[PDB]
């Protein structure tokens, strides 16, 4: 999961 | 404020080629010289600006059966579904022209672009 | 062999998306405590085990209407059929319990994983 | 495009  | 998940595409369309290998859910057969090919109409839309089109023709949509032009190659065909279902172009010097021929027809531009660049290199 | 396009699954997922927005070729509806959502079969059954479960089933494949048990929430149903069509996980302090209970009853694994790191960071 |  990243921040997009 | 979301967060996203990196390889959620690729397990989404790795999952709908399961679904396809499988033959599950699968809602149209592709009529290319004789040889059918079973998939799914929302995939072929979402690959396919000439799917796209087709599939949103009030009429079109309801088909079970879509015969394409019989000057398309079923190889040519076999192998931009493959690429639909998997983001993987088994690109050849044997087969390029009728990739290329293909993917102009069925409008995946992306696909055009790299056979021009693929056959511009070997001229 | 292969070439691989590295844009293409999420390009399928975001036309797959804009399907959806425009309610096209939608074959389900999914009920949550009255509240209806539209989505597609094939999406549902790539991102979700209990969606692939049910539409495997040789009865359940071919029912338009599916009821999720009462106790799950619409808003938790909502942020994951998001994600589901985006790679997008709208993840807050207010609706954190909401989404890891319903992706546990989906089957959405990465999801409960994020969710779990995350309440953990919070205690 | 690149090679897998
Ligand atoms: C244009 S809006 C839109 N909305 C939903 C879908 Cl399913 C869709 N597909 C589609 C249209 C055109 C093209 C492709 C896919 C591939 C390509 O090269 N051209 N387009
Ligand atoms: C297992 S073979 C397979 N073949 C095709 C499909 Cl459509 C599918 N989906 C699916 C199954 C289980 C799970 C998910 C999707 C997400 C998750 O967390 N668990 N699986
Ligand atoms: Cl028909
Ligand atoms: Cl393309
Ligand atoms: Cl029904
Ligand atoms: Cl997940």
């Amino acid at each position: 999961w990243v921040i997009p | 404020s979301c967060i996203q998940f990196t390889r959620h595409a690729s397990d989404v369309l790795l999952n709908l080629n399961r679904l396809r290998s499988r033959d599950i859910l699968t809602d149209v057969v592709i009529v290319v010289s004789r040889e059918q090919f079973r998939a799914h109409k929302t995939v072929l839309m979402a690959c396919s600006g000439l799917f796209y089109s087709i599939f949103t023709d009030q009429l079109k949509c309801n088909l079970s059966v879509i015969n394409l032009d019989p000057e398309i190659n079923p190889e040519g065909f076999c192998i931009l579904l493959d690429f639909m279902y998997t983001s993987r172009l088994n690109l050849r010097e044997g087969n390029i022209m009728a990739v290329m021929a293909t993917a102009m027809y069925l409008q995946m531009e992306h696909v055009v672009d790299t056979c021009r660049k693929f056959i511009k290199a070997s001229e």
